[PDB]
């Protein structure tokens, strides 16, 4: 099976520079050109360039052949790509990708990496519990959650009982506040007989701000 | 121009560009400081090498004096992609006279009837032994795109920005050292400058229509551009 | 491998080869042949010599008037550009190594497409001026690559003329020109002082430049050269020259060697050199657009301290964007300097011409494949999703191999198709179903069918369904051949039938 | 560059129905030797890679359910699906591969149309830890509903608000097509320790008339 993951995506100043990784595995590394291509968050997909690890032959679209660079290590099965001068609008998802054959354009590609060009400073986010109501219809359906909120940039994560509840869960899009910081929440639905039985645990994962919780959520006095 | 007349007299909107002091093409003065003229006739990107020389009869200027008007160029504005047109813009605006007088344009997108009288004007090629250098004038006729093209057989199709004219059966027009210059056309009692001269197929050839860039087609970039 | 095809002898060696209306048209020594294009029987000749040139005589006249033999020599014309044009009254443009390099061209009457003797026309004014200019001596007899081109509705001619200092007021030559016709069709115009860009007369001598190849591509003209290193370097090696393609003048000159090499066995000097569109499979293989203009070159190793080419072949592949992204994008100012042998080295300056100093590299695609052969000639064309190259050897040896850089590939077809080297100057038509390449030995032209050929090797059924799959053969009822060759209805990859 | 011209940006169909994405290119993807389009069809379910459909113009990818076909030749190209599922909610992608720089058309976002689904409404008080910090939050969560047109208004002691909230939804569910949707009030301490009463009113195409969940500091 191929396979591809990015590496490096996280927050950077407009005007600086960022170096972007993509180690490939399950095929002969040097008889592929490796593709580049991002996504503006909602947007739509824009072709960056691609490399010929054999010789490291590069090839832009138009737009980045000034500022972008793609580079390779056969010894790694790894390439490259490098970014300079990055502004608001490079903010994006870059996956990388390649072909089985001619026949077909991309056939593989990585989960991608975000990268935010921001001038803000990273901030761990607070969590905060949304306890289920008093009045949660008994032997009915109770709503408990998460406030994830106050953090920068994107983005966090919250898987429930570490990955074991997934049933009835919505994890929201964050939302960008006046402040300029994000926050979202996360909520499931439950059987109302469950509550003060079953202990209901968000985790919460901010990796750019190195930050995990893990917030229990109960029933309040 | 191959096979024509001399003009009796000054034709008031007929332009000589000069490159290097030696007159290049021709071209008309549409207004006080635009004259309207061919792509070709600019070798060089450097507008020190350039005059336009209005008000004259005879192409090195040779008995016109009191009426001679010798302008430097300021600005070169290129037609749209595919026309081939210019407009030179005159450093300092011409004084219209007796002489000196411009020519007007068609409406956008207007047509013309096809067997509409039309004369090319020119300083150039005649194929005679001794040219005194007076300026020529030769008398065409419009022809259909199609029936254009029907005499040019079908070895070349016309798009909407070209239009044809031609002697009927005779070989006369436009040549080498005519690029620029006009094609003209009186419907009403008015002149108008319906085509630009460009390099065509050979010049003066028999049963043989010109072919020259249509003035109509290009009249509202034209206007943006003079006004 | 034996095959008969259509071919044709003339009575001397053949220089250039030009296909219009389906005709063929031969510029040969002392002949222009006009062959058809379907069995290459000959049509017609024109004489174009021997002629008796002299300094009194005067171009674009015979003084075969007064062959007094005062100072009389004859000379052998050898055709050096053989140009068709369509833009005015169809034409042949035929220029030749004696007459001061002017051209002739010969118009076709309206109905007869194949006569080139009714209307024959010497292209030559006088310089009207005080010139020593010569518009109108166009090709050099030492060598000279003519690509012509209709742009701003005139006819304008690109030229690379090999030179020495053997040469006057009036018929000087240059290295490197454009120039157009007149709409008179009386004579050529050079533009401006910068249209040409000539090799200083203090070396014309010591500092040749041959021209291999040129050829228009993404509104650049591009001229392939062979030549020294450097001015006083012994050593000789290949180059492309891009500029702009105006008329007025040459503009943005810039000169960038290339290095074709096997994995470091340098290939220094191209023998031939063929553009075309990339299949799909070596597009991807390459990263081009289906799009994209593909110059294929087949380079050859010197003998040492000589442009002589020695016996030793590899075939590099340079995508004119490739080319360009390095002509376009300078770098280092270490790798430019003034061009070396237009401006002298020690110029003030040392419009602004050019030369890079570090050469642009690329690996043998045929993988070593061709090390203990010359090769002389190249075409290519696309079949399906593959690439083909038709290459000839010195040997006269003629085959056809499928590109790729994934694997070598010996040739599908390979056979002697003569004694003599096979030359570079050859055609590739694509009748749309099928398609057939003009390939040049001495005296000979032979038609050689684009695809069908591999098949027409095996004499039965038996070893006609053996062959190798993706040559796609199959026996059509008495002779191997591909399925669109196939006039009796049934045609097999599978059964043999009693013999 | 090749300009790819999506349409329509936005459809909403049935469970079941015929569904018909346009792709317009600015010049020929024929590649006229082997007689193929160089045009392809992604499939793009959120937070998630491409999926390759339909390469070739025409050509179904292997696994790649049968209802889904390319067809088109030359500029023009079509992507329909037919007998459309609830799993089908995603964004198309055309594509281009026949020159660079490789580019694709806007995309089109597909969302599937199924019976009106009231929403249930729940409300969530700033918790006593959150309001250590200095402020408020009031979360009101809309769960399972479609359409995905909602109103929600918030009330403190009975008094509208204006921009002192916003709200997410979630991505259409590929197996129920419902959304989901949060609202979050946002007031300082001292406003929110000054009132009594919190609603949140919730207006949709499923309720015969507005309701409203409430709770009392
Ligand atoms: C050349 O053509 C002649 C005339 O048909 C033919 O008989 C002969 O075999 C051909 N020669 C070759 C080498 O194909």
């Amino acid at each position: 099976e191929v396979q591809l993951v990015e590496s490096g995506g996280g927050l950077v100043q407009p005007g600086g520079s960022l170096r972007l990784s993509c180690a490939a595995s399950g095929y002969t590394f040097t008889s592929y050109w490796l593709h580049w291509v991002r996504q503006a968050p909602g947007k739509g997909l824009e072709w960056v360039g691609m490399i010929d690890p054999s010789n490291s032959d590069t090839r832009f679209n138009p737009n980045f052949k000034d500022r972008f660079t793609i580079s390779a290590d056969t010894s790694k099965n790894t390439a490259y790509l490098q970014m300079n001068s990055l502004r608001a609008e490079d903010t994006a998802v870059y996956y990388c990708a390649t072909y089985r054959s001619y026949v077909t354009p991309l056939d593989y590609w990585g989960q991608g990496t975000l990268v935010t060009v921001s001038s803000a400073s990273t901030k761990g986010p607070s969590v905060f519990p949304l306890a289920p109501s008093s009045k949660s219809t008994s032997g009915g359906t109770a709503a408990l959650g998460c406030l994830v909120k106050d953090y920068f940039p994107e983005p966090v994560t919250v898987s429930w009982n570490s990955g074991a509840l997934t049933s009835g869960v919505h994890t929201f899009p964050a939302v960008l506040q006046s402040s300029g910081l994000y926050s979202l929440s996360s909520v499931v639905t439950v059987p109302s007989s469950s509550l003060g039985t079953q202990t209901y645990i968000c985790n919460v994962n901010h990796k750019p701000s190195n930050t995990k919780v893990d917030k229990k959520v109960e029933p309040k006095s | 121009v191959v096979n024509g007349i001399p003009t009796r007299t000054n034709i008031g909107w007929m332009v000589s560009l000069r490159y290097r002091n030696k007159h290049i093409c021709g071209g008309s003065l549409i207004k006080e400081s635009w004259v309207l003229t061919a792509r070709q006739c600019f070798p060089s990107r450097d507008l020190k090498d350039y005059e336009a020389w209005l008000g004259i009869h005879d192409v090195h200027g040779r008995g016109d004096e009191k009426c001679k008007q010798v302008l430097n160029v300021s600005q070169l504005v290129y037609g749209p992609e595919g026309s081939d047109l210019v407009l030179m813009k005159l450093a300092r605006p011409a004084v219209l006279d007796d002489f000196v007088s411009t020519i007007d344009l068609p409406n956008y997108g207007s047509t013309i009837p096809e067997k509409t009288s039309c004369s090319v004007y020119g300083w150039g090629y005649t194929g005679l032994i001794n040219y005194d250098g007076l300026l020529r004038v030769a008398h065409l006729y419009i022809m259909g795109n199609e029936k254009c093209s029907q005499h040019h057989r079908g070895k070349v199709t016309l798009n909407e920005s070209e239009i044809c004219a031609g002697a009927e059966k005779i070989g006369s027009g436009p040549c080498e050292g005519d690029y620029g210059g006009p094609l003209v056309c009186e419907q009403h009692k008015m002149r108008m400058v319906l085509g630009v001269i460009v390099p065509g197929r050979g010049c003066a050839i028999p049963n043989r229509p010109g072919i020259f860039v249509r003035v109509a087609y290009y009249a509202k970039w034209i206007h943006k551009i003079i006004l | 491998m034996k095959y008969q095809l259509p071919n044709f002898t003339a009575e001397t060696p053949i220089q250039n080869v030009i296909l219009h209306e389906h005709h063929i048209f031969l510029g040969a020594t002392n002949y222009i042949y006009v062959l058809n294009e379907e069995d290459l029987q000959k049509v017609a000749e024109y004489k174009t010599g021997p002629v008796l040139e002299h300094p009194d005589c005067f171009p674009c006249q015979d003084c075969s008037s007064k062959a007094n033999l005062s100072g009389g020599v004859w000379k052998d014309n050898i055709n050096m550009a053989l140009v068709v044009d369509t833009y005015y009254d169809d034409q042949l443009i035929s220029c030749g190594s004696v007459n001061r390099g002017t051209c002739q061209r010969h118009v076709f009457p309206h109905n007869h497409t194949a006569d080139i003797q009714s209307e024959v026309h010497c292209i030559f004014s006088p310089q009207i001026e005080e010139p020593s200019q010569c518009p109108d001596c166009v090709v050099s007899a030492l060598g000279a690559k003519v690509l012509s081109s209709v742009k701003d509705r005139f006819i304008n001619f690109f030229v690379g003329n090999t030179i020495n200092s053997s040469y006057f007021p009036d018929h000087p030559l240059h290295s490197i020109s454009v120039r157009r016709l007149k709409e008179t069709k009386d004579g050529f115009m050079f533009l401006t002082d910068q249209s040409y860009i000539d090799v200083l007369p203090e070396f014309r001598d010591s500092y040749p430049i041959k021209y291999v190849h040129a050829f228009e591509s993404n509104n650049f003209i591009y001229f392939l050269t062979v030549q020294r290193e450097t001015l006083d370097a012994q050593t000789f090696h290949t180059r492309i020259i891009r500029f702009c393609s105006i008329n007025s003048g040459l503009h943005s000159y810039m000169e960038m060697p290339l290095e074709c090499i096997l994995t470091k066995e340098v290939f220094n000097i191209l023998q031939a050199a063929y553009v075309s569109k990339p299949g799909a499979q070596l597009a991807r293989q390459i990263g081009a657009s289906l799009n994209d203009d593909i110059l294929f070159g087949v380079f050859a190793q010197s003998k040492p301290d000589s442009a002589e080419p020695m016996d030793r072949s590899a075939m590099c592949a340079f995508p004119i964007k490739y080319v360009n992204d390095f002509f376009n994008k300078i770098v280092n100012k270490n790798n430019v300097r003034c061009l070396q042998h237009f401006y002298g080295p020690n110029h003030e300056h040392c419009e602004y011409r050019t030369e890079f100093t570090t050469a642009l590299q690329r690996v043998d695609l045929f993988m070593g494949q061709f090390s203990e052969v010359l090769l002389t000639s190249i075409s290519t064309f696309i079949k399906g999703d593959l690439t083909i190259a038709n290459l000839g050897t010195s040997e006269g040896r003629f085959m056809q191999v499928v590109v790729s850089r994934s694997g070598p590939s010996t040739p599908h077809v390979n056979f002697l198709l003569d004694s003599h080297p096979v030359s570079p100057e050859v055609i590739v038509e694509h009748t749309l179903n099928n398609g057939y390449t003009l390939v040049i030995t001495g005296k000979k032209i032979t038609k050689i069918p684009l695809n069908g050929l591999g098949c027409r090797h095996f004499q039965s059924c038996s070893q006609c369904l053996s062959a190798p799959p993706f040559v796609q053969c199959g026996w059509c009822h008495d002779k191997c051949v591909r399925s669109e060759e196939c006039l009796s209805g049934t045609w097999t990859q599978q059964i043999c039938l009693p013999a | 560059d090749i300009q790819m011209t999506q349409s329509p940006s936005s459809l909403s169909a049935s469970v079941g129905d015929r569904v018909t994405i346009t792709c317009k290119s600015s010049q020929s993807l024929l590649y006229t030797s082997s007689q193929k389009n160089y045009l392809a069809w992604y499939q793009q379910k959120p937070g998630k890679a491409p999926k390759l459909l339909i390469y070739w113009a025409s050509t179904r990818e292997s696994g790649v359910p049968s209802r889904f076909s390319g067809s088109g030749s030359g500029t023009d190209f079509t992507l329909t699906i037919s007998s459309l599922q609830p799993e089908d909610f995603a964004t198309y992608y055309c594509q281009q591969y026949y020159a660079y720089p490789w580019t694709f058309g806007q995309g089109t976002k597909v969302e599937i149309k199924r019976t009106v689904a009231a929403p249930s409404v729940f409300i969530f008080p700033p918790s006593d830890e959150q309001l250590k910090s200095g402020t408020a939050s009031v979360v009101c969560l809309l769960n399972n509903f479609y359409p995905r047109e909602a109103k929600v208004q918030w009330k403190v002691d009975n008094a509208l608000q204006s921009g002192n909230s916003q709200e997410s939804v979630t991505e259409q569910d590929s197996k129920d097509s419902t959304y989901s949707l949060s609202s979050t009030l946002t007031l300082s301490k001292a406003d929110y320790e000054k009132h009594k009463v919190y609603a949140c009113e919730v207006t949709h195409q499923g309720l015969s008339s507005p309701v409203t969940k409430s709770f009392n500091r």
